[PDB]
């Protein structure tokens, strides 16, 4: 599959509208991303926002300036001419039914398949949650893809500048087991598909870990003995800093 | 058998043939065994002069 | 003398990202904020004008063009206005030429208030950016002489060759400044995001030495072996502390896959 | 620490012009040492004030 | 009485000078990445 | 306003000195984080400690709610806190708080106004105070090596 790669850039334009737009009782700020997407790696360089009210119960009700569409071109293109129309952005934590009829409005605009960006402004989660869906024929669905952190002189130089491991991993499975256990939670409360025909496939494919166990421990005591040939050179490095170190000592007598 | 040519074992008491070939593992034993040689005569120089 | 300039953590990277376009294409562009009394110059978000030919000069700057996307910015919640322009200064030090003298000259019927911000995205590369602002005298803390611009402290003047010489001799159109920058409680882990959508990852890069945990061994202990004839010969220990790190980071991390 | 001190001050040094090469030809009674730089020619300098 | 007293807060001394050398040298590894790289 | 804000914040200090009004701990440090003003922010966080004057570990409250802020202001007056607190008499448990701020926050003020608060929790013996001194004056951080000058001319001057 495809790439996403997400500048910081980017990332913080759109994690800094949420109090620059006034946006509170759980709203959505809607932007615009920039890059090139004719790669295998899309690599989004800029980003914008854009104007977006939508009523709390009234789902049938969206504001979008596509005014603000031609104004970057007379200026974005005197600067940086590669830069195009991927998609959009939002700055919700959870998708909506309504980015479904978002679509229709940007496609003219766009000479691609437009990228749906989801950015999560209340950092409540681990590592990235900045996740990337990519809208295909289905009627639609929504393709995820990974997305990675730009590493280039016009981002980490800024990064380095402002703010300057399997613990860490524990944490994050978390996530994927309670995620799916307050699904079944919630739906066995609302009733006595997609999810269904997927869940099986982790069940059937940790009681079977079990049966290599007599090949698994094959190359863990490698390990050890990779360890022991190179506990016998770490002494090397020691004992003989000891004799450098004891010679230095018997000059500073003589002084 | 013995010319290393193909590796075999026969049987000769019911006249048949079992299995014998098998590969190698390096960074285990050949790997290792060297490494203990060479090893061996850097730290004969290290108390050697140390007193 | 010396001052306090605030700049927002989102006006620095848009600024870095500017000065990209060329080396030698000086580049230019706006900005925005506000300000308290003389003594303090928020930067928080910054404009991108478009190129010219003529090098960042008087007549480089489209009042029609920035009359637009000004309106247009009010709609995405700016309230501020322009507090002046940065200009990359790629190559050498800190500093304003005879063109960008006549050109903040000409700012000032407009905005008295206008900062010049010299950056160099060239000299940035170690971590720290290098930069540096000039600002106009609107005087008002000053008339004809006082002393404005409270809480001299931090670096000194320092930048190159001209703005040098003369600070409180000629303060108009030059003299020296500090840059500062001030982080809420969110734009903490803003740039904490760069380290379970990477634990995938790690047990990915264990996929591929699964099956190379015979071939990475190997590599590793005929290299001690040739490291170790090295040092008894020599009757070194740098080379081989080296070889002796990559074999711990490849044992204790693969022990973790169980 | 050290180390910290020695890197942080290394600016000066890399900033600083560094020293030319030549070669000692002859001296005089004044303390003033020629110096025959390859490339140049030849100049006339003083000697350092530790020898 | 007196001098016996003196002997415990010269250990609390001690401690304090301690405890900070040992977070400092962990702490002197961060100087050296923003320093060798910047340099 | 910032310019008439920064010499009201320290008017209301100075009356504070010795015991003062509990009351006062609260208002100054929750109007603190409301202002966007640098110098009233600053000032507050200042005449914190000038409200706790000898208290010792009594004004534990308000070090540890200026300590756990992210502000730099805030976090700078903290160590004036134990200063004053501790000021004569002091105890082992507060020369572990000036050290570990100073290893902590990257502000060189603030790394700067632990070593200075050394010098107030020392005034009991004058002999010691050397002692403490001498390592921090080869360290890095040049601006903390200025305010280690001072400890000199603090409890030994």
């Amino acid at each position: 599959h495809e790439k996403v790669t997400i500048a910081p850039l980017v990332l913080l334009s759109a994690l800094d509208h949420y109090e620059r737009t006034q946006t509170k009782e759980n709203k959505r700020c809607v932007g615009v991303i920039l890059g090139d997407a004719n790669s295998s790696t899309i690599r989004v360089t800029n980003s914008f926002a854009l104007p977006f009210e939508e009523d709390e119960k009234n789902s049938d009700v969206w504001f979008l300036d596509h005014n603000y569409i031609e104004n970057m071109n007379e200026m974005c293109k005197k600067i940086n001419a590669k830069e195009k129309l991927i998609g959009w952005y939002h700055s919700g934590p959870k998708l909506r039914a309504s980015d479904l009829k978002i679509n229709e409005l940007f496609k003219k605009y766009t000479q691609n398949n437009p990228l749906l960006l989801i950015v999560d402004v209340k950092q409540q989660g681990v590592g990235l949650p900045t996740d990337a869906y990519v809208a295909i024929e289905q009627e639609k669905t929504f393709l995820h893809l990974p997305c990675t952190i730009e590493a280039e002189e016009a981002e980490e130089i800024g990064v380095e500048h402002l703010l300057r491991i399997r613990l860490t991993n524990q944490l994050k499975s978390l996530k994927g087991l309670q995620s799916k256990l307050k699904d079944v939670v919630e739906y066995l409360d609302k009733v006595i598909h997609t999810i269904l025909g997927k869940l099986q496939d982790v069940f059937n494919l940790n009681n079977l870990q079990k049966a290599l166990t007599v090949k698994t421990n094959d190359e863990l005591m490698v390990i050890y003995i990779s360890n022991l040939v190179r506990s016998i050179i770490a002494f090397d490095d020691l004992i003989e800093n000891k004799i450098q170190n004891k010679k230095i000592q018997e000059q500073r007598v003589k002084d | 058998i013995l010319d290393k040519i193909f590796y075999g074992v026969l049987d000769q008491g019911n006249g048949w043939l079992y299995v014998y070939e098998t590969p190698n593992q390096d960074a285990t034993y050949d790997s290792a065994l060297e490494l203990v040689g060479q090893l061996n005569k850097v730290v004969d120089q290290l108390f050697e002069k140390a007193s | 003398t010396k001052e306090t300039v605030y700049i927002s953590s989102i006006a620095l990277l848009k600024m870095l990202k500017h000065g990209r376009a060329g080396v030698p294409m000086e580049v230019m562009g706006l900005m925005l904020g506000e300000f308290v009394d003389d003594y303090t110059v928020n930067v928080v978000d910054v404009f991108a004008m478009p190129q010219s030919g003529t090098g960042v000069s008087v007549e480089a700057v489209d009042d029609v063009f920035q009359a637009k996307m000004m309106d247009m910015l009010k709609q995405t919640g700016r309230d501020q206005m322009v507090v002046g322009w940065y200009h990359s200064h790629p190559g050498f030090g800190c500093w304003l030429s005879s063109v960008d003298v006549n050109t903040q000259k000409s700012f000032e019927q407009l905005n008295s208030r206008a900062v010049a911000v010299v950056v160099d995205p060239i000299q940035s590369v170690k971590g720290k950016v290098v930069i540096d602002a000039f600002r106009l005298i609107d005087t008002g803390a000053l008339i004809n002489n006082l002393e404005p611009r409270q809480t001299t402290s931090n670096t000194g003047l320092l930048n190159k060759a001209n703005i040098q010489a003369l600070i409180h001799g000629l303060n108009r159109h030059y003299y020296s400044l500090n840059i500062d920058y001030h982080k809420t409680a969110k734009e903490t882990k803003m740039l904490m995001n760069l380290h379970y959508e990477e634990k995938e990852e790690s047990n990915l890069a264990a996929t591929k030495s699964m099956v190379k945990i015979a071939e990475q061994y190997s590599k590793r202990i005929e290299e001690e072996k040739e490291l170790t004839e090295e040092e008894l010969k020599t009757r070194p220990k740098k080379h081989l502390s080296e070889t002796a790190d990559e074999t711990l980071e490849n044992n204790i991390v693969s022990v973790l896959t169980a | 620490n050290d180390k910290v001190r020695f890197i942080k001050d290394e600016l000066r040094l890399l900033q600083e012009p560094g020293s030319y090469v030549g070669e000692v030809i002859k001296i005089v009674s004044d303390k003033k040492v020629l110096v025959k730089v390859q490339p140049e020619g030849k100049y006339i300098v003083d000697v350092a004030k530790d020898i | 009485y007196f001098k016996l007293k003196k002997l415990e807060k010269e250990y609390e001394l001690l401690t304090l000078q301690e405890d900070y050398i040992k977070d400092e040298q962990r702490h002197l590894k961060r100087e050296l990445k923003r320093a060798q790289e910047e340099v | 306003s910032a310019t008439s804000g920064e010499a009201a914040a320290l008017g209301m200090g100075l009356c504070m000195l010795g015991t003062g009004k509990p009351e006062a701990i609260h208002d100054m440090f929750t109007y603190s984080q409301e202002t966007q003003h640098g110098n009233i922010t600053r000032g507050l966080a200042v005449g914190l400690a000038l409200i706790n004057y000898g208290r010792q570990e009594l004004a534990d409250d308000l070090i540890t709610k200026m300590l756990a802020s992210d502000e730099s202001l805030l976090r700078y007056g903290g160590a004036f806190t134990i200063a004053l607190a501790y000021a004569g008499t002091g105890n082992n448990s507060a020369v572990k708080r000036l050290l570990h701020v100073a290893v902590s926050d990257s502000n060189d003020d603030v790394r700067r106004a632990a070593v200075i608060a050394l010098g107030f929790v020392l005034l009991r013996d004058y002999t010691t105070v050397p002692r403490i001194v001498q390592l921090l004056s080869k360290s890095h951080n040049a601006h903390v090596r200025c305010g280690t000058a001072f400890a000199l001319g603090i409890a030994c001057a």
